[PDB]
DNA sequence: CACTCTACCGATAAGCAGACATACCTCTCGACCCTGT
RNA sequence: AUCGAGAGGU
């Protein structure tokens, strides 16, 4: 069993399954990407791209449904350690570009604070993520229980059954995994069902707070 | 490392080196002595230096111990990735492989 | 009449007891009495017994059985139908004879009648059971005598022959791994079984202890032959020394043989006479088993305390739902099971259930705990680890383990999964130059050129690792880095540490005349600024560092890892599948560790571990790679992932100490812990932050 | 209620350019006692004939000393964790440590080597300096009396090269009296100064057993060659558990030490006191006796006595009160010993000496531990040997740095070396063969350590010892009724001491030995006097579980009640119980057949029979005859 | 002599008790006393040694 | 469009002292010192 | 009356 160690640079490697993962975290999102770039294997990436990986290309977009102003997008902009000037000139690139300037700016190592505070110079929310932090995927893992959302309509329907308010009921904060892989404001409860073979229907409806 | 002493007063020798004559020398910093040996000055030290895995399967003669240590390794004689396997000796003392 | 339904086990607490089962035991071997006899049992009933079993025979007239007194015992109407039993009526149709099932077959009877009727008829048929039982034996007799402890020297001496055959192993216990050390305990398991089965043989042995409990065959076989394993490295209690430099010579003294692994494999018993150094071994193990315990008394009640200030305000209110006194927060929608399967439980919604968990939790690590049991040792510390996980935590040794699955060969050729365990960790050992050392010197060149400095560093011939002269390769990219920075102050001679270099040309050979070796693989590694000897020196004792140490890189290695072990361990405790195998295969899963590179933001212990392994297809990605920890699942998956791995873990843990099950307790528990915005345990930093974040003003709680 | 004490006088002799000084208790059954006195003055004169002494009355109280364990001082003490030797010694001027280390004061980092320093007098003084000090004249010499003869040539090049550049720092370590002086400014330059020459300090703080410094210096050597042939492996750190370690100090060093302090308040009391009157009576008005009473007494009552190092502390666990519920009882209250704080554990050095099997279960466990039967603990020997081991062949440690030491053996004596001695076997033979002759002393130990080749004899006090049989004596003597000392004198048993121990092969039991009488040089009396006694009488003590036999031997065979006292009207106790037909056991253990002493067990014999009896007797209940219960059992 | 490491044996122990008469197991038949019937059972039954501890159940009571 | 130079926020260790002996309950046996009128 | 210490059954 001679393992065919990959002689090529691990930095693609690592950009190709990044990006795949990226990919299936929009499509999770209810984005329009073609299933066919999805499709892209890691042969594929690399007989485009070869072995040595360029930062020049990080091109990723995406569209809403049936929204007017809805378009999020991923660049791996991160290779090194960044200033706030960075993301000022890239956020100043899409922003004299198109309109769609609201996106994940994933980041190869660690992140500042000054950059969480910069955020809110952008009228939007971005993701800051990790280039290791997007390497495994979820959701498809044996032991992640199926997440739910409901609109607010039948969910407004628990002040009928159970006269309750969000914050008593169990919360879960917006630094965990399917938190912050699905995109979850206050105010929907994420019906979590226990498709763990070992627990029964030990539905819980744990909301964000 | 090496140790000499003074002949003249039984004391430590310091190594020198000689740049005219191009030869190493040791000469004793208390007094006056300088000779030499094999010129072999060292800085002499012995730098001080596990069975991970176990076989649950190996077949063995008559009792089936099947214990053994796997590992992949390179044989002197055929070079290439081949399992090793180091057996617990129960009738032969060379090792097998896969 | 209301605390019969336990809320700890579920099931009666009023258990049999020693009297009870002997009697009963003794009276079932007799299956017909007399006349005399069995109207002298009755009159401790409760009605008649008009209808005799036996009316007429050769030379007995009538003559009646325990199974009608055991009906005018029963309450007066009842329908157990529990696929051993019928009754209707008080009229009992079968009732099934085993070595420990009529414990269990009465358990289910009384709790039938309980379900039924109610609490006052079971009490009733207990006083009406208890002293016609009493009775029954006391005209038989129980005791024991000295040929029940027999020898059966035959049997002895098979004994003997297969202690002398078991103390093989011996010597390759405490040197190889804790394996060795597993298997030796179920070998010993093993003969203690055999030995039990060829105790069991008498009569007042068999009906006065029980054949299914451990402990009871461990005290029996332990009083009358060969005495179990008494001397082990597994206890911290007691120094290592006493062992390593004190038994061995006891028995070298002692003993005119060597036999250097008589350490817990002693052939004296109790009943025989015990040697002076198997009672100084026996009164040691004593002494540990004492020190063990008053630690297990005393470290658990502060662990009470510390689970019971926090447990004391969680009610249900008359909604259903679990409610807290405090800012009129929920815990849970409803206490109680919504499956298929419909009971009445005793919990309402007046009813505190927090205080409840934390009794309930409590008993049965003190138990655990109480005992000096090695096996209930590592259930007992894991779910003390669980009891004292923190919010805030740095470098704990637990988080940077993970676990590391790996995905079933699709050949399916036998050992395929093998060689792929071996070759993951050839990427992730860490071997250093260090490691490969073996000698070090430094000789004197002849003769602008000026170098006299060969090392020679003359590194074992271990090509089994098969590190190429290319180690050349990782000192000349340290040595560039090193150079390279000049950030840093106060740094050697870089800029004449260019100069190192690996030649092996089978040539080099230039030792001491003395010890005829004529060795090879040398090292040239030489560094010159000056002529002077003194500089020489120094700089050789600085530079020398950073060879044996910072090569890591050089060989089979990644750095940010210590090593990798594989470890077998049952595919069931972390996952349910309807195709699941035995859990008995030789299956490896590896155990990667981190090393101080754990320092990264909270846990990249995973972060640290996937990116080392990304030369490796065969790691799955489903089913994946946990930390074996509570707060990297944290980060890992949701919160829902913390809450399954910790129920799981305690579910384990509770069916291995005890056999309630408490699912619901531990849901409670796993809620409980899941308010203050992260998984915190139960202490002084964690009751802070639940007084901040639920802003709980209780000075009083603090106070004490 | 009053304390049985006696009256001290010393001779004073004021003079200008025999009073009271106290009163230290006396122990019943002492010489100083009056009930030892000649022959019993009358039993009827209150005695019981159970007691046997041992206690000092305070206050109308008895109180007893539980011996307390301390460290050897009489050995060089290996450390292994910061590498160190030490000559520990009581006066704290006397110890002098010699202990590796990597030095980040003055030498370089973590990648020098380490190298062997001293502490003497609060100083940090190079070894090479101070050989050089004490007279080494030349590099070699000094090596060859440190003679590391392992070639483990990583050390020795480190600790070479680093012990001369420590020497290079002062100017002329090699030459003349820089060194010495160099020491010298050292000791000076300290916090508290001696403020006595170096050179009387070296004759009278450093090695105050030695004459000459040259010898001082060699000295030196052993201890080096020490901290060397560890660190290379060869030999073991110490052990502090191990008791061939350690001492057990009865009330002698305890009454001694105590006084010394309190004499030392006095006699401050009195200088300060004399000085109003000298500036500007009877001897008496100037020193006050109240000084040691007051203090003795408050000692003994509050049980607070001084802490054997640190000087201004007080330990707790030295006396308490004598319990007389049953005979028993006291006699294991006389016999208990002490270790303050794998110590609370047994250990096989605590074979012959303690008992292994009993102990007290609770906070103390382990560390309270009860002699055998057959141990006796050794007093100071006043006699002084030196001259009669020069009788048996041995040389004198020559004074001159310069000499080879070829083949010599050291010999030591309650640790400094005092001879030098050449065919070890034979000499310890020798030397054996008078101490069973009775020309030496009889606590006196032989130890042959054939590794490190030195006989070791120690003479001190505070080492247990048992008796021991010997062999060919016990074949041609014994044959062709005897008192204890008749045997001892001609040799068909002896005393024994731990560390002597571990030379011999002692035979189990006379059948063992009878069987291969040539491999064993010794044999035990019996395997019952290696327990206490409160265990060697115990019947299949050795047949049920250690946990159940500590329990009986601890707290059941205290709290049993049977036989009281002999004179019940002499005594004035809270509580006292005796039984109205107290009884014997049936079995007969050596042990109590050899003590003849009756009140060992406390119980009356019943004839049982396990069963059930209608099921009261579950549980560990136990049901009674009421009619042999009232013909007169157990009735108190 | 029953001395601690010297116990007399098992052997020894019993074969003294046949020939005092009784079982050689040390077990005796006994006769139920309120009946007078014979008990199936034989009981072991000999003389051992009791204690009586100070702690009395009078002073206990409160 | 490159350079240097010190004011300012982090992360760092890094050193500094403390702090702790589950709980119900029983019994007995001793408890501050120097100086002036 | 108070305090502290020691020895205990759980
Ligand atoms: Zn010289």
């Amino acid at each position: 069993l001679s393992k065919y160690v990959d002689l090529s640079s691990e930095e693609s490697h690592r950009y190709y399954l990044a990006r795949r993962n990226g990919l299936q975290m929009l499509r999770d999102r209810g984005y329009e990407v073609s299933d066919e770039d999805i499709n892209l294997s890691l042969h594929d990436f690399r007989t485009v791209y070869g072995e040595r990986p360029d930062v020049d290309r990080l091109r990723i977009s995406a569209l809403h449904r049936s929204d007017s102003t809805k378009k999020v997008k991923i660049v791996f902009f991160g290779t090194s350690m960044v200033k706030v000037n960075a993301i000022r000139s890239v956020v100043a690139d899409i922003l004299s570009q198109e309109t769609i300037t609201g996106l994940i700016l994933v980041l190869q190592n660690h992140v500042t604070n000054q950059a969480l505070k910069a955020i809110e110079l952008f009228s939007f929310k971005v993701e800051i993520f990790q280039i290791t932090d997007l390497l495994v995927n979820i959701t498809k893992h044996s032991l992640k229980p199926q997440h739910q959302v409901l609109n607010d309509e039948e969910k407004t329907t628990l002040l009928k059954k159970f006269s309750i308010e969000e914050k008593q009921l169990p919360r879960i904060s917006k630094k965990d995994a399917i938190v912050r892989y699905y995109g979850l404001e206050k105010g929907q409860v994420v019906k979590v069902n226990y498709r763990g073979e070992l627990t029964e229907s030990h539905v819980a409806f744990r909301c964000v707070w | 490392s090496t140790m000499k002493f003074c002949r003249e007063c039984n004391n430590i020798l310091y190594p020198k080196e000689d740049k005219e004559q191009k030869i190493l020398l040791y000469a004793c910093r208390n007094c006056d002595h300088q000779e030499v040996a094999d010129n072999s000055c060292v800085y002499r030290n012995e730098v001080h230096h596990p069975t991970l895995p176990r076989t649950k399967a190996v077949r063995c003669s008559k009792c089936q111990h099947r214990e053994a240590v796997f590992f992949q390794a390179t044989a002197r004689g055929e070079e290439g990735m081949t399992l090793f396997f180091v057996c617990c000796n129960p009738n032969c003392g060379h090792r097998w492989r896969e | 009449e209301k605390q019969l339904l336990s809320s700890h086990t579920g099931q009666l607490i009023l258990q049999m007891g020693s009297d009870s089962l002997l009697s009963l035991r003794v009276m079932l071997e007799r299956v017909f009495l007399d006349k005399a006899t069995a109207q002298q049992l009755a009159m401790y009933g409760s009605l008649s017994l008009p209808p005799p079993a036996l009316r007429k025979s050769s030379k007995s007239g009538p003559a009646w059985t325990v199974f009608q007194i055991l009906q005018l015992a029963f309450p007066e109407r009842l329908s157990c139908k529990g696929d051993r039993f019928l009754v209707d009526g008080s009229d009992l149709l079968k009732f099934d004879f085993g070595v420990d099932a009529m414990g269990s077959i009465i358990n289910e009877i009384v709790t039938s009648i309980f379900l039924e009727k109610g609490p006052k008829e079971t009490l009733g048929f207990f006083d009406s059971l208890q002293p016609l039982l009493m009775e029954s034996l006391f005209a038989e007799g129980f005791s024991l005598s000295l040929e029940d402890l027999s020898m059966s020297r035959a049997d002895m001496d098979v004994i003997h022959n297969l202690i002398i055959r078991e103390i093989s192993p011996m010597v390759s216990r405490l040197r190889l791994s804790y394996r060795d050390e597993l298997q030796l305990e179920n070998s010993i398991h093993k003969v203690k079984e055999v030995a039990a089965n060829f105790m069991l043989k008498s009569y007042s042995i068999r009906n006065l202890i029980d054949i299914k409990s451990n402990s009871a065959i461990t005290k029996l076989v332990q009083q009358t032959g060969f005495l179990g394993l008494q001397l082990s490295d597994k206890k911290k209690f007691y120094t290592k020394t006493l062992v390593e430099d004190m038994a061995i010579f006891c028995k070298r003294k002692y003993g005119r043989i060597s036999s250097s692994g008589d350490f817990g494999i002693v052939k004296g018993c109790f009943f025989h006479g015990l040697d002076p150094y198997e009672e100084m071994a026996h009164s040691i193990a004593a002494r540990e088993v004492i020190v063990r315990s008053s630690r297990g008394l005393a470290e658990p009640g502060t662990l009470f305390k510390n689970l019971m200030a926090v447990l004391r305000d969680i009610v249900i209110t008359n909604d259903g739902t679990v409610r807290n006194t405090c800012s009129n927060s929920v815990i849970q929608f409803k206490y109680g099971v919504d499956s298929e399967r419909g009971h009445q439980g005793l919990f309402e919604a007046g009813e505190p259930v927090g205080v409840l968990a934390a009794t309930a939790m409590s008993n049965p690590a003190y138990k655990a705990v109480l005992d000096s049991s090695p096996n209930s040792n590592s259930s007992w510390e894991l779910m003390k680890e669980v009891l004292l996980c923190k919010v805030n935590f740095q470098n704990t040794t637990n988080d940077r383990r993970v676990i590391l699955y790996l995905n079933e060969c699709h050949c399916g050729k036998r050992f395929c999964q093998e060689n792929a365990a071996c070759t993951v960790r050839n990427k992730l050992n860490k071997v250093s130059l260090k490691d490969t050392a073996v000698e070090f010197l430094v000789e004197y060149r002849k003769q602008g050129i000026d170098s006299c400095l060969h090392g020679h560093i003359h590194l074992n011939k271990t090509l089994l690792q098969d590190w190429n002269i290319s180690m050349q390769d990782i000192h000349q990219k340290c040595e560039d880095v090193i150079n390279s920075l000049g950030q840093k102050k106060k740094k050697k001679a870089t800029d004449d540490f260019k100069r190192t270099s690996l030649s092996v040309s089978e040539c080099c050979s230039f030792r001491d005349p003395c010890g005829s070796k004529g060795s090879d693989m040398p090292c040239l590694t030489f560094s010159y600024n000056a002529t002077d000897p003194d500089l020489e020196r120094t700089l050789d004792v600085l530079c020398n560092t950073v060879y044996p140490v910072l090569l890591e890189i050089v060989i089979k290695g990644d750095s940010r890892i210590c090593s990798a072990n594989i470890i077998w361990n049952s595919s069931d405790m972390t996952t349910w599948i309807r195709n699941r195998h035995a859990s008995r295969r030789g299956e490896w899963v590896l155990d990667v560790t981190v090393e101080k590179s754990a320092v990264k933001q909270s846990g990249d212990a995973w972060r640290v571990v996937i990116d080392s392994c990304l030369s490796v297809l065969h790691l799955i990605d489903t089913k994946r790679s946990i930390p074996y920890s509570v707060k990297q699942v944290q980060e890992l998956l949701g919160l829902s992932c913390a809450f399954e791995q910790a129920v799981q873990r305690l579910s384990a843990s509770v069916r291995m100490v005890s056999k309630g099950v408490l699912k619901e307790h531990i849901i409670l528990l796993a809620n409980n812990m899941t308010c203050s915005g992260t998984m915190l345990g139960f202490n002084s930093g964690g009751y802070k932050a639940l007084t901040r974040s639920l802003n709980i003003k209780a000075p009083f709680t603090e106070a004490t | 209620n009053m304390t049985y004490s006696a009256r001290i006088k010393v001779n004073v002799q004021v003079e200008v350019f025999d009073i009271l000084i106290g009163s230290i208790p006396v122990m019943v059954k002492s010489i100083l006692c009056k009930t030892s006195e000649k022959g019993k003055e009358n039993c009827k004169k209150g005695d019981c004939a159970f007691d046997q002494g041992g206690y000092f009355v305070i206050k109308g109280a008895e109180k007893v000393f539980i011996a307390q364990e301390q460290m050897c001082t009489k050995r060089l003490w290996i450390s292994n964790s910061p590498w160190t030797v030490s000559f520990r010694s009581e006066n704290k001027r006397n110890r002098f440590i010699v202990r590796l280390s990597e030095n980040e004061k003055a030498e370089d980092y973590k990648r020098r080597e380490k190298v062997l320093t001293v502490y003497f007098l609060s100083t940090e003084i190079p070894v090479w300096l101070l050989f050089f000090a004490l007279g080494v004249s030349s590099d070699k010499e000094a090596m060859d009396l440190i003679a590391f003869d392992g070639d483990d040539a990583s050390i020795t090049n480190s600790l070479i090269a680093s012990i001369h550049v420590a020497d290079a720092v002062c100017e002329a370590f090699r030459c003349g009296n820089n060194a010495l002086t160099y020491v010298e400014q050292q000791i000076k330059s300290t916090k508290f100064p001696p403020a006595e020459s170096v050179d009387e300090c070296l004759h009278l703080y450093l090695f105050p057993g030695l004459q000459s410094l040259k010898k001082k210096a060699r000295f030196l050597g052993y201890m080096v060659k020490c901290l060397l042939n560890s660190y290379a492996g060869k030999r073991k750190c110490e052990n502090r558990d191990s008791f061939r370690n350690k001492r057990i100090e009865l009330a002698g060093e305890l009454l001694e030490r105590e006084i010394r302090v309190h004499l030392a308040h006095a006699r401050r009391k009195m200088t300060r006191a004399m000085q109003k009157h000298l500036s500007g009576k009877p001897i008496e008005h100037y020193l006050d006796a109240s000084v040691i009473t007051n203090g003795l007494s408050r000692a003994f009552s509050t049980g607070a006595w001084s802490h054997p190092f640190r000087k201004m502390e007080r330990v707790s666990g030295v006396v308490a009160n004598l319990g007389r519920a049953n005979p028993l009882q006291t006699l294991i209250d006389l016999r208990r010993t002490r270790q303050q704080v794998d110590a609370r554990y047994p250990h096989p050095s605590h074979w012959g000496r303690v008992c292994f099997l009993s102990t007290p279960d609770g906070e103390n466990c382990g560390l309270v531990k009860n002699m055998s039967l057959l141990g006796l603990v050794s007093t100071q020997s006043l006699e002084s040997v030196v001259e009669k081991l020069f009788a048996c062949g041995m040389e004198e440690l020559m004074d001159d740095t310069c000499t080879p030491l070829f083949g010599k053996h050291k010999v030591l004596l309650n640790g400094d070396w005092v001879g030098l001695c050449a065919d070890s076997e034979s000499f310890v033979a020798e030397l054996k063969s008078r101490r069973r002759q009775s020309e030496l002393p009889r606590e006196m130990e032989i130890k042959r350590d054939k590794d490190d080749n030195e006989v070791r004899i120690f003479t001190d006090a505070g080492r247990l010892l048992r008796p021991l049989l010997v062999v060919e004596n016990l074949q041609k003597l014994k044959q062709e009724q005897y008192p204890f000392d008749h045997l001892l004198d001609h040799g068909i048993l002896e005393l024994i001491g731990i560390e002597e121990e571990e030379d011999c092969n002692t035979a189990w039991g006379i059948k063992q030995l009878l069987k291969e009488p040539k491999i064993y040089t010794h044999c035990e009396l019996d395997l019952s006097f290696l327990l206490g006694v409160s265990c060697a009488v115990v019947p299949f003590a050795n047949h049920d579980h250690g946990r159940r036999v500590l329990y009986q031997s601890q707290k059941h065979c205290q709290q049993a009640i049977g036989f009281s006292s002999t004179n019940p009207n002499i005594r004035c106790d809270t509580l006292s119980q005796q039984l109205f037909y107290p009884q014997k056991p049936l079995f007969k253990t050596l042990a109590s057949e050899c003590l003849k002493k009756e009140v060992l067990f406390n119980g009356q014999n019943a004839i049982v029979a396990v069963n059930v009896h209608l099921g009261y007797n579950q549980e560990d209940s136990i049901v009674m005859n009421k009619a042999s219960l009232e013909r007169g059992m157990f009735r108190s | 002599h029953a001395t601690p490491f010297s116990t007399p044996g098992v052997t020894e122990i019993t074969e003294q008790l046949h020939r005092a008469g009784f079982s050689r197991w040390g077990n005796e038949r006994v006769y139920n006393g309120r009946s007078g019937e014979m008990m199936r059972s034989m009981i072991f039954m000999g003389p051992t040694f009791y204690q009586r501890l100070v702690h009395m159940s009078e002073d206990k009571v409160k």
